[PDB]
This record gives structure tokens, C-alpha cells and sequence, in this order.
């Protein structure tokens, strides 16, 4: 127990985890701007263009193999994952929007 | 399966040595890691034994 | 020390023979002769002690074998520790990944140093017990715990959002853990050595600490050194830490490098950070690209710009990326704005010299008849040719397990291994037996 | 306090409105010269031209870049300003096109300007006003909310509508601690606690802020800046959380893209749309390119290409070389390396070499800026020294000498020390002779 | 049976204690200044002590380089690292060559490392949690600790455990009646399997039955396994813990090349220094052999020399057999073996000799013996006389069809005219250029 | 099964020798060649043998004169189960793999391992399954009935196997096959088959593996799904190493053999001359299938270099190999070919047609003739007679050009078509 105890110890932070916060803090305020809606990035663009894309797409993947997706991810009944950890995985999966 | 004969004979886990230490700037600061150093329980086990 | 102790080509020289006059003596720090190349590289390094100045380029000019890589070693080595120095080849920065500028701008970033220092107010001490009045009013009932140190312990009250946080890796007494003053972040240290005897099998997180000795709260002060390039990366990317290690950069982007100036020189005139100048030295900068040229003709005015040092052994040649042909193999652009540095080939004299301290350093002594035969064969052949002869002549020797080195054995050695000209010598006599440039070739003795 | 081989430049030593002086901002001689690149700064200043496109050419070491360093400085720091070179533009991420598209955007610069009106304070009670209900019923109806705010020589309670109901739950916010809330577009913020309460606890969590100072009502006006490129980068660039995009973002390498016209044509409509209503303000900047020769004739078509867009900003350019040949094409003889049909698109300014006593004079100018004191001899010797090997020579010797001076003690460099540096320090010809009368392939 | 390709027949350099090479010894004839050079090189090696030092050996095609190359190897042993490579496999298309040729050079290079480890294993006997009745006001609800009894052939044990342990094993989803697996160090638990003493519990069982484990219930070991520098930095820059949805999709994505940094290496560095310190671990230098560096390009050259005056350089030999030759990626640099005179002088250079029509028609008895194939005094000589007339290699290529060729006629012999149906069968380089000169159409 | 439609190799099968490796002057589709035909018989004995690896073997010869037949019938002469990887040499230059990378996997390809399992099953009709859920008594208790055609019995289900079969619907009545020792479910049909006996036998499965796909599935987390996206990317020098280590301690255990395979090369010429020098490095390891090699041109110029070499490939390299030279074709040969062929594709030639065309083929070409044959057909069915005369084959030659008269076309019309510099007249008049 000493010997595991004394190598358990010296473990140290290559650089910091306080470091890399430090950094980031930016000493400029909120300063709240119309930049809220000059941005508009990816996903509300996505959003507000429900329309063209109802009405523009079309094509279907003619040719698909169902189960192919599982296997591919490497999630399914028997493969080298652990069965917890890809019970997790799928339950990100079916929490994620 | 073939392949996953027994290893345990002839392999290091190389993360109880501290030789993965990319990963450790995640959670631990300096100040806490400099202080978990210095405050090491040894010499207790000496007085014990 | 702390390097691996691998016995390289330059591990004798030790910084710069120098004195506080400038004056280099004969026979220092592992260096033999050199007396105004070592002068000029001792002026360098005050240059870059002095750290008011910046965006200076020095040459090293030289014939193979003449020094060049071993004065840049010792002047890294009288620099030494806390100051940058980024040694590369020229022919590093050709990457498929990032272009040949943006690996320019990183290297020249790396070169430069800084130093941050940062003040916390932590309360590191053991638990005694905690109790919550759970049942008597229920919800955050203003429990107490209890801070033991080797010198003092006193009682703290606690609100809600610290039982709501305690909440959260709980601490069941007897531990050893540290508050945040500011922020109130809960971190737990280790457990006591009275737990060691609870079971038999350990968690992997479970560790024992010895009590914290002294105040409850200390005001202490965190000093870091950290490069430029670092914090570029790190602003970079949302996890940048990672790419230090991997190298995948990703060609930063200049407008993140303009708001990594900006903070530094703002934290620099605040005082919390200051700026350490380093060196930056590529060699064998003969070959490169002129874009290469060019843009480190433009970058060496900046005033992030580390003193850059170069070394070349080529004469009036060719320049990559161009058909004519420039002076010392380099644009005269950028020899206009620079200083060169000449070194001259050595002396029976200094080849004697180096070779004893070459032979010293590698723990092997040597008969003086062996080392005149040696310095002998050295000034016809190179003086890098003479040091292989030299441990393959101790390995012979250890082999006959007769001590010192003999005359016998350096001359066995010389005669196992040939030099450059009698190879060629001995290709030109056999021409029709190895591949002709043509890819003719005669393989069968008969005729 | 570091300089290297710049920071003596303060502007371009003009005049008001006039030829400019002898010796100003750091400037000798060359006066044609930095008078029409005063006349430039004037022109942009203008901010009404657009693709406007200048090439100044000359000898080496002649202050080519000096003076874009010098109109950068002039046009001060609001206005954008991206140095470039020509081996920027040769990226393995992307085409060349995109990059120098990108670059052409990010010099253009936008401001915005905002007005707020603050109420802020110290949350000294929260207390609903009944009122009876237009509708019938049995209901507790409220009709104002009162909120009280105390603040540093000044405290004021604010009757409000009772909307801000949902604000103020939602804060969780209680008792004295500071907020702050908006005029006329509502909502409160939770800022922190008061820091009369700090000592009621032995530990705490939570930071303790000091009450605001002046009056609680408050009006400032926050003004911001920010380069198209920028708008662009962060309309492409998904953001987000827990977004599918977000992590796909992560576990992988973000890389430039060729952004499509479509988005910039978006970014510019709704700028425009901003822009008609006076909150926005377009300010046009300066692109730098150095070794312009250097760029590939793609790119010099591509350049001829967008210099007639309606948003190309002003662009300068700097040439060192004469009658010679533009990069891929072997038979094509151009001077400067541009392409006659680019030259014939901009304007040539041309650039002298100096004399002796303007050598002298920057010589003795660079050694006040470098805070060290030579002789008159020394000085003379110098100069000298200059005109027979080259300018930039002699204005690098000037650090060494410094530095055996003070070796031997010495305030002031002498002959000496000058000789001693000649003497360990060579140029550029003395090389070359000792490489032409060398074999050791050296 | 056995399988022979152009080698397997050197056992070694075959040296005395003098370091005088025999005539004939592990497969080798003659050569005895350049196997005298390569046992010198091979003691140097063994000194543990030069690092970065390189030596080029010379000649023409078919004088026995690779073979030295191998017959070095050979003799150094399986212990000390060996990386063969070719000048050509240098160009990779994910990351720049400098960068493969830094890798290679760490891979060179070993280390062995020891540690010490305690497991506990052995059939579950029961397991029972301990849940104390004291909230303490710390927590709600949680097992003060949990006690297993581990059984196996020589006895059995029962054992305390903390909540952490409990639930992983509890992850693990073992009941009473499986074998598993207790690291005392990591904490780690594995479900090896159910024991076959319930194998006839039912009928049928998908799981399978694993033998009950010898030992008591506690065993110490410790492991000396031997990793190379390189795999650290590979670990280090791709991690393999975390459970986090992005770690799995990282472990799905290929695996690229990419330019580790010098830090990462100085790290990695430093701490192989503190344990070797420590003496914790042992580090063994390596070497890196390199075929047809005549393929180099001059980068490559160049960073050669800057690589190999690095502190933890190994010991690396070059194989050439071009004569006056211009380096590739140059235009009229025209240097010996094709290597820039710089590196030249940095290297030490060993020269091959060709052989004689004795020493070739020993190499051709010793190659059939190896082969276990019967060949005639005449056949024989006149296989030498053939050999002495195109070349070594052709007569070492023939000899494998006149085994095929007897053994049609069923003779165990062979003769002269097989060996002549053979030429006739099959051409040499010489006869096929001939017969190219006169032909219609490429022939 | 092999669907395919007509081959250009498709008539040759097997090639043809007798018990003393003497070529028949006919045998399964091989004409002439007798020499070449005996040289291919040795390799492929030497093949079979397996005693000796890593020899190189080239094949040399003037266009469409026997070149790839010769290495088809060969891979069909070795029959299946021996891996035989026939690879263009353009085939290599990837953009995401090196071409040394291209040419290491090549050659691992070509070597296959040969592994034995043995495994428990049991199989049948089932006629009775019964499922309950859990009580105090038993967590959970199942019974099913198999019955073949000499047993009916019934098994216990204990928990695991339940929830297997449960988590495919599976109804009474049809052949099901349930590994015991995997623990999976197999559905065999429905009762359409027949049992046989005992429900539980014992056999043994072996599976062939290549090297490659070895080192591919070692590689990553999902390797074997790189098997067929092409997306291996470079792998690891030291996992081919452990893989070399893993497969010498098994054959040693006897637990798997391994089969010298062949790897057929074509048009080499056109390699890169870094390509050649990595290939002789690796033709001398422990580990090497036989390779053999097919190059058209002599006296070129080798690609990557400036200089000229006989056949275009480095000296070196020839000294490695042995070289094999096909002789052209003659009448007699031609006439026997072009009727095979044609017996392959089901046409019927007048002795007359038949002799014309064998001259216009010793005139021009044998893959004219060849090519001609399936074209006269077309205008053969279009007279609405099944035979082919000489009316139609004069037809289909006036109308499909040949090499010769197209180049005098051009060499006399060279105003119309387009000139090397770019010149070229549409204009009619002036
Ligand atoms: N002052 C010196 N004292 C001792 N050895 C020296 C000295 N200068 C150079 N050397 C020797 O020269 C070698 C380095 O030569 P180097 O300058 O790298 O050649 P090049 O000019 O081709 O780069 C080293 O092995 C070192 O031992
Ligand atoms: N009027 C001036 N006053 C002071 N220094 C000058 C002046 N003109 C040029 N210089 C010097 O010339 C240098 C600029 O060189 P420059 O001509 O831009 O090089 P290039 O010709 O390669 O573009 C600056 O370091 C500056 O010190
Ligand atoms: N002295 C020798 N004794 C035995 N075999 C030899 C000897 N020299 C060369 N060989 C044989 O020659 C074959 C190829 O020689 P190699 O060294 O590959 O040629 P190169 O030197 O051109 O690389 C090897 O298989 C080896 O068995
Ligand atoms: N012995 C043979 N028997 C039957 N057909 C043959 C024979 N030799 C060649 N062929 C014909 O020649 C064609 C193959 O041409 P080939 O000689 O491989 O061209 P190349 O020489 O350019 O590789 C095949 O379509 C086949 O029909
Ligand atoms: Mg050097
Ligand atoms: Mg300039
Ligand atoms: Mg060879
Ligand atoms: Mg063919």
C-alpha cells in the first residue's frame, strides 16, 4: 500500500487545468450588442429555412442496408464494446437533439 | 478471441506509471498537484512496519 | 543531468569560454580555438541577455566541419535554462499538413517566451465531522463542519449553496480537502492515514494525505512559463492543450494572432505578465524555399521578433526555387539585412587538442604516439573522421583487453575503415561493378 | 522598451495641408514621396472610392516599407490595417483565391455604436400594488410592481409594469443585491450580492459586488468594431452546446473552406439593412502586400479581377525588383514582375536612394532611438561606413558597438569600437570575396 | 516443411573471441575485413555507451550487404531492437517524411520496464454489502463496504472491499458462481467466466465455463515487458481511456500520422530519465537499418545530420551500390553512392568485395544442402561455370526448378541435363537483351 | 454461380499439362506455347510445393501473344483456396496510401492462414417451446422440444438462452441451428428441409484468412469493416510485427498453417522505380508469396527516371527475377484459336469464312479476328442464317477498321484531324 500510494502520488498536470481557464477569461465585459441577431449562425439558418427545404429535397438513397448503421458505429448485440458502455452511448444518442 | 490469449503474463497497464500524462491537464491544477506532492503519507507506513 | 546522458557529437561543450572582458581563452569550456567567432557568439548572447533589443539576424558562416553546430550548441548552453531556444532544420518545415509560412510564423512564435504569474486564496485543511440539521428544520438548515490543522482548527457556518455543493462529492469527515475563497469550488485532496486500515482492496482515486501544517488559509503566488505559440493554440481551438502535444495546429488563423498581441501587451503594461526574449536558430538554412526568405525577410521586423541565427557551409550556388545561382546560397535580400560570421579551419594544434578532450570525454585514454598518428591521419582526412576511428580503435583494444589504446589498434581501425577519398578512389577503379548513372551495369567477373 | 528596425517612425512628417518638412515623425528626405502618401491617407480618409490600388518601387533598403508602416500609423488604430506577404497566399488548406478573398474582406472594418439606459442598484424591497380587475373575478389582481434601488450617493424606487414578474423569478434574485434592468426592452440581471453582505457568513460561495456608484439611472454608449472576415467566419461556423454540429465540431479538425458568395452577399444585405438605419458605420482599410513579385500569375489575375468589385478596399504594393520575369510564365518580361495588364491598373510611385548626409542623419536618429551616445568621429566613420557598404549594415553595427562599450566600461562608443566590430562583424562583400577566394566549399 | 528465401541460412557474423572471421562459418565464405568491421560495430553497440554514431558499407549487387545487414541483427540478438527499413517507404502521404524518419529513430531505440502487481482471484463464494445505519449527515444512503470470499484449488479467502470496487463488479453483472478477476493496483474487475463446476446446471448455457484458477486466492507477480520509446509517444497522443461518447467516436476514426511535438518527446523523456534513475526501468539502444538509401531524397539527406547528432540518437547503417552517382532532388551534385559528401563525412564506410568462382561454387553447395536437395559433382561445377558466366543470384534461382525438373523423372539427383533443360526453360538478364535487340515489336 | 457473361480468358480453364509436365499441343483452350506452357507448369508445381518463397518470376513477350492467359490458366490450374491477387501496376498509385504502403498490403494479401475451430451445436424441427416469467420459486423457467428424424427431447432453458430466443420471434415447425458455445440462433428454413440424426455433433469450421486482413482487424477499433471501404490508412510497422510473431507461435502450436499463395503483377513496366526498389527488399523475407510479372515493352525508358533500360526495368531487379519469353503465334495456332473462341461464343464458321479470317489475322492481328468473329454474327442473324459466310465476314472487315488502314487514313487525311501542334482545316473550300 505505501508503494502504490507513493506512485499514485506524483501525477501532475502537464500545464494546468487552471491555467487554460486564465487564459480564456476575457477582461472584456458581456458588452451585449445587435451582434445577437447579426450572427445568425448555422443551426438558425438551418431553423428559419424550414420551407425551401420541404419543398427542394427530394432524392431517397435508392439502395440502403438496415443494421449496416449499428455495425458501422460499432454498437450492436455482439461486438468488442463493453454492453454498458454502449447502453450509454445509445442513451446520448436518444437524448441528443 | 484467438488473438486475446492470455497477456496479463507480459503487459504493463503504462497509466499506474503515470506515462499517460496528456490527460491529466483535464482535471487537475498545478497548485493542487504541487500540494498532493508535498503531502505525501509516507513515513507513516515506515513508522508502522 | 536530467537529460538522458546518451554521449552525443556535442556533449563537451559547455556554454562560452568567455570572460567578463569578452575575451575567450585559449582552451574552455570544452572549446579549442574560435577565438573571434567565440568573441562574436559571447557579443550575441549579451545582446540577447539584454532583452531592449529584437528582429536581429546573425549568420554563421563556415566549411563542413568547422564549428558552426558546436558554437550555436554553447551558446544555447550559456543561455541556459528559462530562455527559449528553438533549434530546427531547414528542411523541418516542409510539412504536408501545414504550409511552409504558417510553420515559419509557429517556429518563430515558439522562440518567444512569457511569464505569467497568477495569486490564489485557498482554505486547504482535514474535516473534523460535519453535521446538517436534516430532520430539525430540513433543507439547508445551516449545518457546521469542523478544520483541523496541525497548528490551529476552528468552526465555519455554512449556507445552502454550500450544502448544495457539498452535496456533491460528499465527504464523509476525516479527509483532507481544499476550499476556494472566491468561487467556493469543493476539491478533495486525500484521505487521512487512519482510513488505510478499512479494507484490503484500495479504489483507484483512493489516496492518504498527511495533515496540512499552518494557517487555514494562505496567500500564495504562481509563476508560469508559457510561449506564445501555446497560447495561440490554446485560444485556437476550443480544446487546444491537446494539439500541443498531437501537432495537428491547424494553421492558425492570423486574426487569433492579433488578439493573442493585444492581451499580452495588455497584461504586460498591468504588470501581471512579462515577456522573455528567446533565440530562435535554424540550421543548415542553405536549403529553403525564396518564399521561405522572403517572408522571414518581412517577419524579422516585427517587435515579437527573436534573434534569429543561421548556419551554412555552402559557397556561390544555386538557391531552391529559382535557376540562378546567389552568393553564400542565399538571396542577397536577406544578407543585406544581417551579420555574418566567419570560421576558419583548424590547426594541427587544435586538432590534437579537440581530439584529447573528444577522448577524455568518452572515458578513453590514448598513447601519445597514437594520438600523433591520429592528429596525423586527421589533417589529411577530416576532423569528424578521426573520432569514429577513435571509439572503434577503444573497442578493438577492449577486445585485446590491453588498456590503453595502441598504435597497433588505430591503425587496424583505419585500415578496416576506409575514408571518403579512397572510396572514391577505389569506386572509380571499379567503375563497371557498381550502377552507372545510366543504370548500365556488369555483374558477372568472366568475360 | 524594444524596437527592431522600426518604431522611429512616427507618421509621415507632413504638414497641415502642405509639402512636407525635412526632417519629421522620423523622416528624412524622400519628400516627393511621403507627399503622396499623404495624399493617399487623404484619399481613404475620404472613404468614398473603392479598388483603389497603388505600387511604390525601389531600390532595397529605401524605406518601402517604411512608409506603409508610416500611412498605417497615420490612419490610426480604427482604421483596419492587415500586413501581408506574398507567400501568405500559398496555403495547402485551401485555394490561393479564397485566401486572398479573405484577406481582401478582412480589410474592410464595420463599427457599430449603442445607447442603453441602466437602472441598477441595490434591491432594497419587492412589493406588488393590488388593483381591481377589468374582468370579474375573485382573483388577486396586481397591477404595478414597486422595486426599490440603492446605490452610491443615490437611491430611487421604480414603479414598473407587473410583466417584470417573470424577470424577477427567473433572476433568483431576492434582497439586497445589485441588478440590473433596461429601460425599454425590460428583463433584470443578476449581478451579485451587496458587499455590506459578505461578513454575514464565515465562508461563502458567492462573490459580494459594490453597490454601483452615481446615480441609479445610468446612460452610456458602448461603441464596438468588427471586420467583415469576422462576420463571415462566424455566420459559416456552427456554435453550440449539446447540437449534433457542436461535437462534430470536436472529435474532428476545423479547417478553412471556400465560403460560398451566397453567405457574403447575406452578410452584406443585412449590414446594408443595419447601415440604412444609422446604428452601423462601414469603414474601408488598407491591405499591405510585400514581395508582390512573388505571387503567382493566377493570383495576379484574380487580382485584376476583384480590384473592380463595388467592396475591394485600397490596396499598396511593394516591388524590389526591376526587368524581370512574373513567376510561371518563363517567356513573360514585366517590370517589377507585375503584369503589364495589373500595372496598368494602379499607380507607380517611385522611391530614391539617399546620401550621405541623409545616411548620417538616420544613423545618429536610430542611435537616440536605441537610447546610446556616440562620438562625432565615430558618427562620421559611421556614415562612412554605410555609404561605401550598404545603410542596413551599418544600422545593425550599431548594437554590438554598444555592447563592447559598455565591456570596456565606456558610456560612448569611440574608433575603437567600431573597429573592433568591423573587424568581428562582416558584411555582405567581404563574404563574397572570401567565398570566391576559398575551395574549402565555404 | 521449411521455408527458404534467399536467407535462413546465417546463424550470425561468426567470430572468434579474437575477432578473427573463420573462412566458412553461419553461411557465410570470405568477406572476412568486412565481417571483422560489422563484429566491431556489433561490440560497439553492445558498449551501450556511443549514441548517433552511423557507418554506410558499400559495393556491388549481390556482395552479400543485406546478408550483413541480417547476419548483424543476427548476432545482436531478438532482446535489442531492430528496425529494418528501405529509402522508399520514407515518402508517406499522411505526414511529411522528416516526421516518419523521426518516428523511426524512437523506434529504434528500447526500454524494458518492471513493475510489481497483486491480484485477487479465484470462484465467487458469496458476496454481501454492509450498509452502516449512521446517515451522518454527509449521505443518504451507501454500503459502508462489501465482503467477497474468493475460492480456488489450494484454498480460499474472503475479502473486504470499498463502494468503488462494489460497483464495479456490480457493472461487471457477476452472481454468485464466476470466476473474476481482482487488480489490486488499478482496481480493475473482469468477469473471466463462469466455472465449470456448473456446467451441468442446464442443458444448454451460452456462457462459457472457465476451469477453477490455481493459486490460493492472492498472488505477486511482476512484469519486465520491454516497449520501445516510440509506442509511449503513440499512447501519449492517443489516449485509449475515457468512456465518453466522443472518445468512442475517436477510437472509430483511422488512426494518422501526425508531427509529435518536441515537447511531448522532452517529456516523455524526462520521465524515463527519473525511473531509469529510480532504476525502476533500463534503457537498451537500439539500431535502424536502412536498404537502397540511394532512394533518399537530399531533405531527407539534410535532416539526417541534424538527426543524428541528437542526444538519444541509436546506432544506424546504411546499405548503397551506386558508384558516381547525383543525389535525387538535386541537378548536377554527383557524389559517391549517392550520398551528399556532408553526410559521407559524417558516416565511416565499409567496403564489399565480390566473390570468387571457388567461393561462389561453395555459396552454391552450401545454399542446396540448406535447400536439402542432391546435386552432382559435374551438375554442380557446371552450375558454378554458368553463375561465373551471368551471375550468383541466377545460379542461387536456378536451383530450385532442377529440384522440380528430377523430380519429374522421379530421380533424386541432379544432373546436367536437367540443369540445361532449365536454361532452356528459362532465360537470364543478358540472353533476354540480347534477343531484345533483334525483335519486331518490344519483343 | 460466378455470374459473368463472355471473358476474353474465359475459354482457358486450367491450362494443360500431363503427370510429366509435358504440354498437349491442345488442352483445355491452350494452343502452342510449349515452352512458355512447361516454364508455368514448374512455377505452379513450385507453387504447390510451398517448400520455397520470395522468387520472382517475369513473363515476357510480344503483344496479345499468350501474356495473361498464360498467368489466368495458371490461377485456375491452382484452384481455389491458394489466395492469387492479379493487380495492374497503375493500380497502386493511391492518392491516400503510399505506394510503398499499396505494395506491403499487395503482398500480405497474397499469403492465406488457415485456422480450426470446433464447436457444439444442436439441430432440428422444433415443435414445442414454453416461456414463463419469473416467481419466487424460479427466476425463469423454459422448455423446448427439438425433434429431428431420429430424436425428440427436451432441453432447459436457463434464463440467457431464454432471453435469446426471445429476442427473435421464432415459431414451431422449423429447422433452427443454436450453437452452445457462441450462444447464437441460426435459422436454417422451414418445414422445406429435413432432419438427419443426433441433435449435438461434432465438427470443426475453418476459416482462410489473409495476412492483411489480419493486420486490419488488429489495427482499429472496427477493423474488418476497412476490409472492403479501403480505408486502412498505413498500418503500424510493429502490429505487422506482432502479427508476424502471433502467426509463427501458432503455426509452431500447429494451431493454423499458412498457404504461399501467388501475386500476379501486371504491366510493370509502368511501376515507379521507387516501387522496384522496395520490392526487392521485400521479395527477400520470410513471408513472401511468389511473384510473377508481365511486361509488354523492351528497351524503355523507366518511368521516375531519365535514362533508358532494357526491358524497362532496373537491372537489379531483372538479377532478382527469372524471365520467361512467349514466342508469336503462328497459322496453324491462329485458325485453332479463333475456333475455340468460337465454340466459346456459340458461332458457327464456314471452313472457307474460317480461312479468310485466319489470314486477315496473320496479316493484322489475332485480336482483330477475335473481335470480329462476335460482329459478324450480328450481320449473320440479320441475313436470318445461323451459319456465317464469307460475305459477312468481308461486311463486318470493310466495316470496322483495322490499326493499319486507319493510320493510312489519317497519314493521307491529316488536314482533317487535329496535328500535334493544333493546327487542323474544316473549311471544304480554299
Ligand atoms: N571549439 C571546438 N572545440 C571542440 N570541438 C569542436 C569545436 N568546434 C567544432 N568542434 C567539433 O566539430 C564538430 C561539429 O562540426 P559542425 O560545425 O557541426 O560541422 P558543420 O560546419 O558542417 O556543421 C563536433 O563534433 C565538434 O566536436
Ligand atoms: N526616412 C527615413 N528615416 C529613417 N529611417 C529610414 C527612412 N527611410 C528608410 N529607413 C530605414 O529603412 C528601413 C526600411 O527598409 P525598406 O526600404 O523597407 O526595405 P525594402 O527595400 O526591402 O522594402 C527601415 O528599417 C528604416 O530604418
Ligand atoms: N558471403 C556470402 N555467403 C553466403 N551467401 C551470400 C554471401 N554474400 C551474398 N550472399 C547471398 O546473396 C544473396 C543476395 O545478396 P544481397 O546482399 O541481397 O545483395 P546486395 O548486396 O546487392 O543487397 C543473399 O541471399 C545471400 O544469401
Ligand atoms: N494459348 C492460347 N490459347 C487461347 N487463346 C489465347 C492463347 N494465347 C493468347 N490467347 C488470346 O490472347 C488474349 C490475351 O492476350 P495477351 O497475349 O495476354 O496480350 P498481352 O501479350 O498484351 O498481355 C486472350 O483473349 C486469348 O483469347
Ligand atoms: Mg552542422
Ligand atoms: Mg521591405
Ligand atoms: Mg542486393
Ligand atoms: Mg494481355
Amino acid at each position: 500500500v505505501n508503494k502504490l500510494r507513493c506512485d499514485r502520488r506524483p501525477i501532475f498536470g502537464k500545464n494546468l487545468i487552471d491555467l487554460l481557464t486564465k487564459d480564456r477569461r476575457v477582461k472584456y465585459d458581456k458588452s451585449s450588442i445587435i451582434d445577437n441577431e447579426l450572427i445568425k449562425p448555422l443551426q438558425t439558418r438551418v431553423l428559419d429555412n424550414r420551407k425551401i427545404i420541404d419543398t427542394f429535397a427530394v432524392l431517397t438513397p435508392s439502395a440502403v442496408s438496415l443494421d449496416m448503421r449499428k455495425l458501422a458505429l460499432g454498437l450492436n448485440d455482439d461486438s468488442s464494446v463493453g454492453e454498458n458502455t454502449r447502453l450509454k452511448v445509445m442513451q446520448n444518442c436518444f437524448e441528443v437533439s | 478471441k484467438l488473438f486475446k490469449k492470455n497477456n496479463q503474463v507480459n503487459r504493463v497497464d503504462l497509466d499506474f506509471l503515470n506515462l499517460v500524462f496528456t490527460l491529466n491537464d483535464k482535471d487537475l491544477t498545478s497548485y493542487h498537484a504541487e500540494e498532493i506532492s508535498k503531502l505525501t503519507c509516507v513515513k507513516n507506513f515506515v513508522e508502522e512496519v | 543531468l536530467k537529460s538522458l546522458s546518451l554521449i552525443a557529437a556535442h556533449s563537451h561543450i559547455t556554454g562560452l569560454g568567455l570572460d567578463e572582458n569578452l575575451q575567450p581563452r585559449p582552451t574552455s569550456e570544452g572549446m579549442v580555438g574560435q577565438l573571434q567567432a567565440r568573441r562574436a557568439a559571447g557579443v550575441i548572447l549579451k545582446m540577447v541577455q539584454n532583452g531592449t533589443i529584437a528582429g536581429r539576424a546573425v549568420l554563421v558562416a563556415g566549411p563542413p566541419s568547422t564549428g558552426k553546430t558546436a558554437l550555436a550548441m554553447g551558446v544555447s548552453q550559456s543561455l541556459g535554462k528559462d530562455v527559449p531556444f528553438t533549434a530546427i532544420a531547414g528542411s523541418e518545415i516542409f510539412s504536408l499538413e501545414l504550409s511552409k509560412t504558417e510553420a515559419l510564423t509557429q517556429a518563430f512564435r515558439k522562440s518567444i517566451g512569457i511569464k505569467i504569474k497568477e495569486e490564489t486564496e485557498l482554505i486547504e485543511g482535514e474535516v473534523v465531522e460535519i453535521q446538517i440539521d436534516r430532520s430539525i428544520t430540513g433543507g439547508h438548515k445551516q449545518g457546521k463542519l469542523t478544520i483541523k490543522t496541525t497548528d490551529m482548527e476552528t468552526i465555519y457556518e455554512l449556507g445552502n449553496k454550500m450544502i448544495d455543493g457539498l452535496t456533491k462529492e460528499k465527504v464523509l469527515a476525516g479527509d483532507v480537502i481544499s476550499i476556494d475563497k472566491a468561487s467556493g469550488k469543493i476539491t478533495k485532496l486525500g484521505r487521512s492515514f487512519a482510513r488505510s486500515r478499512d479494507y484490503d482492496a484500495m479504489g483507484a482515486d483512493t489516496r492518504f494525505v498527511q495533515c496540512p501544517e499552518g494557517e487555514l488559509q494562505k496567500r500564495k503566488t504562481v509563476v508560469h512559463t508559457v510561449s506564445l505559440h501555446e497560447i495561440d493554440v490554446i485560444n485556437s481551438r476550443t480544446q487546444g492543450f491537446l494539439a500541443l502535444f498531437t501537432g495537428d495546429t491547424g494553421e492558425i488563423r492570423s486574426e487569433v494572432r492579433d488578439q493573442i498581441n493585444t492581451k499580452v501587451a495588455e497584461w504586460k503594461e498591468e504588470g501581471k505578465a512579462e515577456i522573455v526574449p528567446g533565440v530562435l536558430f535554424i540550421d543548415e538554412v542553405h536549403m529553403l524555399d525564396i518564399e521561405c526568405f522572403s517572408f522571414i525577410n518581412r517577419a524579422l521586423e516585427d517587435e515579437f521578433a527573436p534573434i534569429v541565427m543561421m548556419a551554412t557551409n555552402r559557397g556561390v550556388s544555386k538557391t531552391r526555387g529559382t535557376n540562378y545561382k546567389s552568393p553564400h546560397g542565399l538571396p542577397l535580400d536577406l544578407l543585406d539585412r544581417s551579420i555574418i560570421i566567419t570560421t576558419k579551419s583548424y590547426n594541427e594544434q587544435e586538432i590534437k587538442t579537440i581530439l584529447s578532450i573528444r577522448a577524455q570525454e568518452e572515458e578513453v585514454e590514448l598513447s601519445s604516439d597514437a594520438l600523433d598518428l591520429l592528429t596525423k591521419t586527421g589533417v589529411e582526412t577530416s576532423l569528424r573522421y578521426s573520432s569514429n576511428l577513435i571509439s572503434v580503435a577503444q573497442q578493438i583494444a577492449m577486445k585485446r583487453k590491453n588498456n590503453t589504446v595502441e598504435v597497433e589498434d588505430v591503425k587496424r581501425a583505419y585500415l578496416l575503415f576506409l575514408d571518403s577519398a579512397r572510396s572514391v578512389k577505389y569506386v572509380q577503379e571499379n567503375e563497371s561493378q557498381y550502377i552507372d548513372d545510366q543504370g548500365n551495369v556488369q555483374i558477372s567477373i568472366a568475360k | 522598451t524594444r524596437t527592431a528596425a522600426h518604431t522611429h517612425i512616427k507618421g509621415l512628417g507632413l504638414d497641415e495641408s502642405g509639402v512636407a518638412k525635412r526632417v519629421e515623425g522620423g523622416f528624412v528626405g524622400q519628400i516627393e514621396a511621403r507627399e503622396a502618401c499623404g495624399v493617399i491617407v487623404d484619399l481613404i480618409k475620404a472613404k468614398k472610392m473603392s479598388g483603389r490600388a497603388i505600387l511604390l518601387a525601389g531600390g532595397p533598403s529605401t524605406g518601402k516599407t517604411a512608409l506603409a508602416l508610416a500611412i498605417s500609423q497615420e490612419l490610426g488604430p480604427k482604421v483596419p490595417f492587415c500586413p501581408l506577404v506574398g507567400s501568405e497566399l500559398y496555403s495547402v488548406e485551401v485555394k490561393k483565391t479564397e485566401t486572398l478573398m479573405e484577406n481582401f474582406r478582412r480589410a474592410i472594418g464595420l463599427r457599430i455604436k449603442e445607447t442603453k439606459e441602466v437602472y441598477e442598484g441595490e434591491v432594497t424591497e419587492l412589493t406588488p400594488e393590488d388593483a381591481e380587475n377589468p374582468l370579474g373575478g375573485y382573483g388577486k389582481t396586481i397591477s404595478h410592481v414597486i422595486v426599490g434601488l440603492k446605490s452610491a450617493k443615490g437611491t430611487k424606487t421604480l414603479r414598473l409594469d407587473p410583466t417584470i414578474y417573470e424577470s424577477i423569478q427567473r433572476e433568483k434574485v431576492s434582497i439586497g443585491d445589485v441588478i440590473y434592468i433596461e429601460a425599454n426592452t425590460g428583463a433584470v440581471k443578476r449581478v451579485g450580492r451587496s458587499d455590506a453582505y459578505a461578513t454575514e457568513f464565515d465562508l461563502e460561495t458567492e462573490e459580494y459586488v459594490p453597490l454601483p456608484k452615481g446615480e441609479v439611472h445610468k446612460k452610456k454608449e458602448i461603441v464596438q468594431d468588427v471586420t467583415l472576415h469576422d462576420l463571415d467566419v462566424a455566420n459559416a461556423r456552427p456554435q453550440g452546446g449539446q447540437d449534433v454540429i457542436s461535437m462534430m465540431g470536436q472529435l474532428l479538425k476545423p479547417k478553412k473552406t471556400e465560403i460560398t458568395e451566397k453567405l457574403r452577399q447575406e452578410v452584406n444585405k443585412v449590414v446594408a439593412k443595419y447601415i440604412d438605419q444609422g446604428v452601423a458605420e462601414l469603414i474601408p482599410g488598407v491591405l499591405f502586400i510585400d514581395e508582390v513579385n512573388m505571387l503567382d500569375i493566377e493570383i495576379f489575375t484574380y487580382l485584376n479581377k476583384a480590384l473592380e468589385s463595388n467592396i475591394a478596399p485600397v490596396v499598396v504594393l511593394a516591388s524590389n525588383r526591376g526587368m524581370t520575369t512574373v513567376r510561371g510564365t518563363e517567356d513573360v518580361i514585366s517590370p517589377h514582375g507585375v503584369p503589364p495588364d495589373l500595372i496598368d491598373r494602379l499607380l507607380i510611385v517611385r522611391t530614391l536612394p539617399y546620401d550621405k548626409d541623409e545616411i548620417r542623419t538616420i544613423i545618429e536618429r536610430r542611435a537616440t532611438v536605441e537610447r546610446l551616445q556616440v562620438e562625432s568621429s565615430a558618427l562620421d566613420l559611421l556614415a562612412t561606413m554605410g555609404t561605401e557598404t550598404s545603410l542596413r549594415y551599418a544600422l545593425q553595427l550599431l548594437a554590438p558597438c554598444g555592447i563592447l562599450a559598455q565591456t570596456s566600461n565606456r558610456k560612448e562608443i569611440v574608433v575603437n569600437d567600431v573597429n573592433e566590430a568591423k573587424l568581428l562583424f562582416l558584411d555582405a562583400k567581404r563574404s563574397t570575396k572570401i567565398l570566391e577566394t576559398s575551395a574549402n566549399y565555404l
